[PDB]
């Protein structure tokens, strides 16, 4: 195997997802990159918990948001045998949750143990390159990545992480509820 | 009556300045031992420590009391001696401090350090920077990044006085700004200051042939009981894997000046066994006077062929060592009336045309000094 | 498989530490990169050796320190069959031990007998971007690399090796224990 | 130390201001306050405003450190009192963990300290507002990784 | 290393000079109660009878240690109070005192006074000269020749604050 190097920023980490304990079938959940939000299509038992890094608190309080962010997607796996690994991980980086858009991006990956991905996306916007929040004035929208296991009794642990480059830019302030700690 | 408060003079961001009773702050004195040995501590303790514990002075409140200082300490020393005696007194001074640390005197004298012998000098002086990376300090400044200050005795009386003494000292803040002295990795200077402590040598009385050898494979720190020890000088030199340039060292006199002797230092190879013709080498003569305490001696770099290792193994033998020595003999022999000893400190201060070649992965090890 | 090719520098071994002989469940650690101190989550049994490389001695026996510093992480196992590795490595770098902060890169790796990993960081600091070791005069503190394994009867051995560059810059002394010898 | 937003009952606040200020590890600069009068010009007040360090017992010498008095006139509302960059030696964290002690703290703090007596006739407070309107010369070192929590403001 | 210790700048006799912040030696506050008449002193006592307690600030040691000071004393007082009340304050100074000596304003108001309403005034500022024969002072000077202070009220509340 050659040597596992990544990008040389530093990523906060956002969102933290565990499957539940005893699943039956397949299962899905889907983040919201920029507005914070996370729901998993199914049952209780997922334990989900969004942390409260600088990025992440940027990416929430600010209104018009311009430039490249680069995501970092870390899964983990329990402790099972290589010989029996059968999992398989599809990841959807799409711009709405609608049923008549159109995935951006497509991954498959099926790595036994942990693996792990990263990638980058651009904010642009309708005002001058700015763009806001799931607002109506020019139908805007925000970016969801989607997760579908095939087989969650095997990898529990998801990680996403984000990091934004040195072209980014902010403008406008957004009021929230406060952020409950965790 | 009624004038605008906002309008007065309570904002002066001026640094302290003035003569020298204007900008005294501290003073502390140490009591010297009337018996004492080389290598016991007489201070060592953080400098905000005692400079706050009942000192009460002109410039006192005002260095208490200012954000940015940007004049270099300067420290004067005052303890006089007879000439029919004898030590040695250094002060060293470093920026920070760990937990149970070593007070030798090659751990400490690598930064600020001062050393004299009181018999032959009346008083000492010597300045210093405190932030070694700015051009600023202050009083919390050195409360919080732990400075340290230590005087230690490195070579004990030649002749016993009749009472333990007690040795002052008072810190001003000079009228010099300060510089930094950054070691950059990459791109090294023309002249890397060192302040290495070489050894001490001790030239007995009555003694017909006697030469001293110290290598100059100075890198990987100095030798202890299944110990080494460091400083950050060293461990910067000991990342190269060769070295050359010309080297400046300096003699300090560490014995009563009615000890008197004759020395010369050369440069060499190997092991020698004492061979009275070993002075055709290009040497050099050095015959201390009474009021004459350290002389600086420069071996240009016309004295090395090629570049040496800065590391050598302590395992090897004489033989399978290939890096060079200096060597010093009593070209006559050692006389006085009193029983003491002729001691002398070498120091590498610093490293003109400094000039490394490669990268060490290390060895393991270091030999013992003296 | 691809060739193995690692970075064209020389490393230097600082930490070398061995798992216990019977464990019984996940062990963990951690290794103080700037300051030469290793804690060890847990009982006895833990073999750790910090060398006496200069890299290490100048990392120690220094005050301030400013520039990039190279890590390089080797893993090694015990001669386990191919179908039967179920170990799982977590590294997390991060710039303190209090439970408040926040994990600055997170690695999950999983590979069967040995794996090798590399990444780099900067040391930059209050003074002229020059950062002394857990200092109380700006609330400074250091970088630590925690390391979660879950079966530590696999992988045994673990290796970290460290590489200043060429920006590197170090100022003023600080005086220390002197080091035994190993 | 700013950042990281205002504590709240096992909650924070937050906003594009402090989360933009938080991505940074340290940051430099001269900063520019302004105080408001909050309560009836009938009481009167003199305060000191200093730069100092950890946590004081209230000296009575402590005014030796450049100091700023601000004393509102019936018309004067609202002042402007700016701390030069001299009064800062170097950087100092964005962000400090509110679990630690006050000695393991290194950032600067901002002291008011009362020169005289609160003077009225009523039965009220005297009221300030403080608010750090702009950093000028500002350098922002490093990269913050970040720290969960906040302190309660007043 | 040696240096002549005899060629220092351990002499300088220049007196004490610079900013504001650099030239305060000493600070004092009086309690003024709430009910108060017109003729009760509130503060008299010698003037290094309370420059020495407790009073450690960026001149005090250098005014401690000089022979010959060439300036006059400047005092700031502040204090504030609103429209609704009123009342009157003196300080005054004089070059020595005797024993069991009067309070009256007639008396201590002829040397050096500043006598002021707070209810009209923010703060109030005067300055004296403690040596009015001569062209310096110093602090043993104010010791020795008993140089008195005291603050006096003239005129008590119109109306008493809280």
């Amino acid at each position: 195997n050659a040597v596992v190097r990544s990008s040389p920023g530093i990523y906060s980490n956002c969102f933290s997802l565990r499957a539940p304990l005893k699943p039956d079938g397949p299962k899905s959940f889907t983040c919201d990159l920029m507005g914070g939000g996370v729901v998993t299509d199914g049952d209780t038992g997922w334990q989900v918990t969004v942390r409260n890094t600088p990025v992440s608190n940027l990416l929430r309080t600010a209104a018009w948001k311009r430039g490249t962010v680069h995501v970092q997607v870390v899964l983990a796996g329990a402790s099972v045998k290589r010989s029996d690994w059968d999992s398989t991980v599809q990841i959807f980086l799409r711009q709405s949750m609608a049923t008549s858009s159109y995935d951006a991006k497509i991954w498959d990956i099926c790595q036994p143990g942990a693996a792990m991905l990263e990638f980058s996306f651009d904010v642009v916007g309708p005002n001058s390159g700015f763009e806001m929040w799931d607002s109506n004035w020019a139908s805007q929208t925000s970016w969801f990545l989607e997760f579908l296991i095939s087989n969650p009794a095997q990898n529990t642990l998801f990680e996403v992480n984000l990091r934004l480059d040195e072209n980014f830019s902010v403008a406008g302030t957004t009021l929230m509820p406060p952020f409950v700690l965790d | 009556m009624d004038v605008d408060l906002f309008k007065l003079s309570l904002d002066d961001t001026s640094s302290v300045k003035g003569s020298l009773l204007d900008t005294r702050f501290a003073q502390v004195r140490v009591v010297i031992p009337k018996a004492m040995a080389g290598g016991n501590e007489l201070l060592n303790s953080n400098l905000y420590d005692i400079l706050v514990v009942d000192n009460n002075f002109r410039a006192a409140a005002a260095l208490a009391h200012t954000h940015i200082i940007e004049g270099q300490i300067k420290c004067v020393c005052t303890i006089n001696l007879p000439e029919n005696t004898g030590c040695c007194l250094a002060l060293c001074v470093n920026s920070s401090n760990r937990g149970q640390f070593s007070t030798d005197i090659y751990t400490i004298g690598s930064q600020d350090r001062m050393l004299w012998n009181p018999a032959c000098s009346k008083n000492s002086t010597f300045t210093f920077n405190p932030n070694p990376c700015g051009t600023g300090w202050s009083l919390e400044f050195l409360r919080r990044t732990k400075f340290h200050i230590s005087v230690v005795c490195v070579s004990g009386w030649s002749a016993q006085p009749q009472t333990d003494l007690v040795m002052t000292m008072d810190f001003f803040v000079a009228n010099v700004p300060c510089v930094p002295r950054i070691y950059n990795l990459g791109s090294p200077g023309q002249t890397l200051w060192l302040n290495r402590w070489m050894g001490k040598l001790s030239f007995g009385q009555g003694v017909s042939n006697d030469i001293k050898s110290m290598p100059l494979a100075i890198g990987g720190g100095a030798g202890a009981k299944d110990s080494i020890l460091m400083n950050m000088t060293n461990a910067y030199l000991s990342l190269w894997r060769y070295f050359h340039g010309d080297l400046v060292f300096e003699v300090n006199k560490m014995s009563s000046p009615y000890i008197k002797s004759t020395v010369t230092f050369f440069i060499g190879f190997g092991g020698v066994s004492f061979q009275p013709e070993l002075e055709d080498f290009p040497n050099k003569l050095v015959q201390f006077s009474e009021v004459q305490e350290k002389i600086e001696l420069k071996f240009t770099r016309a004295e090395f062929l090629t570049a040496w290792s800065t590391q050598v193994d302590p395992a090897a033998q004489l033989a399978n060592d290939g890096c060079p020595y200096l060597y010093a003999m009593v070209h006559d022999s050692t006389a006085s009336t009193i029983v003491g000893d002729f001691n002398l400190g070498v120091t590498l201060t610093r490293i003109e045309n400094f000039a490394g070649i490669g990268c060490n992965p290390g060895i393991q090890g270091a030999r013992l000094l003296g």
